[PDB]
Parts: structure tokens; C-alpha cells; sequence
């Protein structure tokens, strides 16, 4: 869903879904 | 007005199971991640780790022991902190908070911890009631400053709280200071009470502490007297 | 590994401007978002900033935040008594294949309403009579200093100890300083053993220290 973490400049995690 | 909602209080014992809960209200709850965070009374802030609503999946603090788990219900929109068997060192403020903010030109940040629950603080004793030994703090040399001198009384290993303390029957109170009582790893308490005295009065003048303790019901008196 | 190292307290004049330092690591506040919280006493903690600098609103912008390199800090302006407070920073480290939130060490603010005052310390060794009921216990004494923040530390010879120590929270007096009580606690085979114990307090940059001998 919208469970994206944003940990940073061009940086993420659980980004599907 | 978007709420996280905790559970409240909790005193306990070493080796029994405990739940704590946290409810939010008014926004999807089962879109952002929840986390829990624990403050031992003193000292700093520590992560425990987060549980996703959504399909309940969890990620966990490296030093979470495996004794402390998170579930959620998406049916009474909550999330719980779990525990199977307590011990002494849980004791602690735990906090709730929800991984989300929202700037007022809508902006939408997902890895920001904005909203937070008020707290739950829950207290474990790993004691039973003991009534506490007396030692004296004689002074010396080294506890001796111009005409003034330190002298004190260790009242120790004692459960639970408070105790009491006096010197020469209440007829003695200044300067008197009696200091926070202290947690020892054994589940036990142990506090000093020390009171200035003049120097030239040390062999000369009788000292004694008086020490209560209610819940065991015991009396100690302890002569304070220097070494010869 | 993973600890974002804080300083202890920090301190400033009414209308003046405190800074704190957080320090980490290329796993954490390097490449990753950083965030600041303030605790008041007794309370739950609000966020500050996030992402490095931003403040969300209803925050005053003399809060501000800034990050370089392997470090980062929180500017406190227009240095308030409605400040003081404890201080943390925080961002994610991925040391392992996801996401950890960790929080800094600390940092006791205070907001000057006295002079500075270096603390002075009393230490007594175990009683004759502990020691014949077969326990030992070094009480050290931390009396009048300002402001109402030390750390303290022990050392058998002159080595660091950690086990069994305990230290009470500073509190205000009869002559409005601080003062707070530190045990440590050994067995008479620990005490007989060593040639010293010493306990040592740290205070806005200076140190004292007192020391004992089982003689």
C-alpha cells in the first residue's frame, strides 16, 4: 500500500507494495 | 482529530504476562506503520521495533529478546505490546507512535513520527517485603572539612518504599540530608542519610540514627562513631 | 555498534542560543533523514524537526536543524526557561536489510537562573560491620553544583567499573544547588583485592575525584 518507507534522499524500503 | 489512545498503568510481578494497547481514531488505521518506544524511569529514549496494521508485519529492535512481541486488530483499529513473562528490567515508560505527518499545504511525508500516545507506564518487582540492615558511615579524616565533619547512616537491602529516617531521637535535624533512595539489581533499595556535624564535638557527643520501615515493621537505631 | 552519541547536558544564558552535537555513523545519519525530539519533564515527546532541518508547523524557527557528514545539530535560539528539557535526535540505520529507528544518547538542557557551581564530593568505604556480614558498598556524596547535571564514574586502580552502579537523579537543596548520591556495590573479596576505588564526577567540562583504600 502506502507501507513505503522513505529512509532518505532517493532511499526506501517495502517499496511493493 | 487524528488520536493515538494508550492503555494505562500496570503494576506487576517477575514472570507474569502483561498486554499493553494503543488505539487510533480518526484516519484508515490499518495505512501507517505504529512503533513502540520504552524510557527506563532516568534514563534516555529506546526503539523497540513497529507493526504494520495493514497485513500485520513487524520489525523488531536487534536487541529485543523474543520475550516482547507486537500484534494489531484491524477490527478495534488497535495495536498491542505483549509480553510472556515479564522480568524486573521492563519496568518503564512505553510510548506508541505513528509513522506520518501532514504539512497544511498537504505535503505527505512517511517517515516522520509526529503523533504520539501519552504513555504507559508499567512497573515489575522481582522483591518481596525485607525490613533493612543498618551500616554506619563513621567519620574520619577524609570525611572532615575545617571545624565540620560528615557522618552518615547506609540503611540497605529493604522493599519496598519508603523508609524513614531521624537522628538522636528527632532532637538532631539540621544539617541533615537524607538523598533518593536507589534500585538495586537484586529488586532491593538502599538510601544515605548523612548529617555535618561539628569536629570538635566528635568524641565527645553521641550520634544515632533512627531508621523505620512500616511494611516489614521494624525499628533500627545505629550509633554513628568514629575509629580508634 | 549502533548508537547515536549525544553530549551529556549543555547550557545557556536567558535570550542566548545552545547547540547539540549528534554523532553517528555512514550506516545511519550520513545518506539517511535525521530527526529532533524534546521531552519536558514528565511528558511525551514532541517532534521538532524532521528530515534534517524541517520544522513542522506550530514549531517557533528558532528551533533549527543542520547535518553534515557523519554528524549533526540542533540550534536553539532566543534560549528560553520554557526550554529546558531533555533533547534527542534520531534517524534510520541500515546496518541490517531494512529500516531501524534509533535514538541518540540524550541531552539535558538547562537554562541558567544561577552562576555555575563545580560540585564537591564525599566518599565513604565499607563499614567494619558490612564487611563482617560479608558485603561491601562505596557510598560517594555529590553536593552543590550548578547546574543540576554530572555524570559519574568509578574505577577499581584505575580501571572503569560498570557492574552494580547506581546513581540517583539530581535535586535542589537549602542553598539552591543540586546534589545526588552514587553506590557501588562489591564483595569484601573485590574491597580486600584492589589497591583503590575511586569515584569521579564530571561537571560542564571539569572533573573531581575522590579516592579510597581498604588500609
Amino acid at each position: 500500500k502506502r507501507k513505503r518507507i522513505h529512509i532518505g534522499p532517493g532511499r526506501a524500503f517495502y517499496t511493493t507494495k | 482529530q487524528v488520536q493515538l489512545v494508550q492503555s494505562g498503568a500496570e503494576v506487576k510481578k517477575a514472570g507474569e504476562s502483561l498486554e499493553i494497547s494503543c488505539k487510533g481514531s480518526g484516519y484508515t488505521f490499518t495505512d501507517h506503520w505504529i512503533a513502540w518506544v520504552r524510557q527506563v524511569p532516568g534514563k534516555g529514549l529506546e526503539w523497540m521495533g513497529m507493526i504494520y496494521p495493514g497485513d500485520s508485519d513487524t520489525r523488531y529492535s536487534p536487541s529485543l529478546q523474543g520475550r516482547v512481541t507486537m500484534s494489531a486488530d484491524k477490527t478495534l483499529s488497535t495495536a498491542y505490546l505483549q509480553w510472556s513473562r515479564l522480568e524486573a528490567s521492563d519496568t518503564a515508560m512505553y510510548y506508541c507512535a505513528r509513522l506520518h505527518y501532514s504539512d497544511r499545504s498537504g505535503s505527505y511525508f512517511n517517515d516522520v513520527f509526529h503523533m504520539w500516545g501519552q504513555g504507559t507506564t508499567v512497573t515489575v518487582s522481582s522483591a518481596s517485603t525485607k525490613g533493612p540492615s543498618v551500616f554506619p558511615l563513621a567519620p574520619s579524616s577524609k570525611s572532615t572539612s575545617g571545624g565540620t565533619a560528615a557522618l552518615g547512616c547506609l540503611v540497605k537491602d529493604y522493599f519496598p518504599e519508603p523508609v524513614t529516617v531521624s537522628w538522636n531521637s528527632g532532637a538532631l535535624t539540621s544539617g541533615v540530608h537524607t538523598f533518593p533512595a536507589v534500585l538495586q539489581s537484586s529488586g532491593l533499595y538502599s538510601l544515605s542519610s548523612v548529617v555535618t556535624v561539628p569536629s570538635s564535638s566528635l568524641g565527645t557527643q553521641t550520634y544515632i540514627c533512627n531508621v523505620n520501615h512500616k511494611p516489614s515493621n521494624t525499628k533500627v537505631d545505629k550509633k554513628v562513631e568514629p575509629k580508634s | 555498534q549502533s548508537v547515536l552519541t549525544q553530549p551529556p547536558s549543555a547550557s545557556g544564558t536567558p535570550g542566548q542560543r545552545v547547540t547539540i552535537s549528534c554523532s553517528g555513523n555512514s550506516s545511519n545519519i550520513e545518506n539517511n533523514y535525521v530527526y529532533w525530539y524534546q521531552q519536558l519533564p514528565g511528558s511525551t515527546p514532541k517532534l521538532l524537526i524532521f528530515r534534517d532541518d524541517q520544522r513542522p508547523s506550530g514549531v517557533p524557527d528558532r528551533f533549527s536543524g543542520s547535518k553534515s557528514g557523519t554528524s549533526a545539530s540542533l540550534a536553539i535560539s532566543g534560549l528560553r526557561s520554557e526550554d529546558e528539557a531533555d533533547y534527542y535526535c534520531a534517524s534510520w540505520d541500515d546496518s541490517r536489510g531494512g529500516p531501524d529507528y534509533v535514538f541518540g544518547t540524550g541531552t539535558k538542557v538547562t537554562v541558567l537562573g544561577q552562576p555555575k557551581a563545580n560540585p564537591t564530593v564525599t566518599l565513604f568505604p565499607p563499614s567494619s560491620e558490612e564487611l563482617q556480614a560479608n558485603k561491601a558498598t562505596l557510598v560517594c556524596l555529590i553536593s552543590d553544583f550548578y547546574p543540576g547535571a554530572v555524570t559519574v564514574a568509578w574505577k577499581a586502580d584505575g580501571s572503569p567499573v560498570k557492574a552494580g552502579v547506581e546513581t540517583t537523579k539530581p535535586s535542589k537543596q537549602s542553598n539552591n544547588k543540586y546534589a545526588a548520591s552514587s553506590y557501588l556495590s562489591l564483595t569484601p573479596e573485590q574491597w580486600k583485592s584492589h589497591r583503590s576505588y575511586s569515584c569521579q564526577v564530571t561537571h560542564e567540562g571539569s572533573t573531581v575525584e575522590k579516592t579510597v583504600a581498604p588500609t
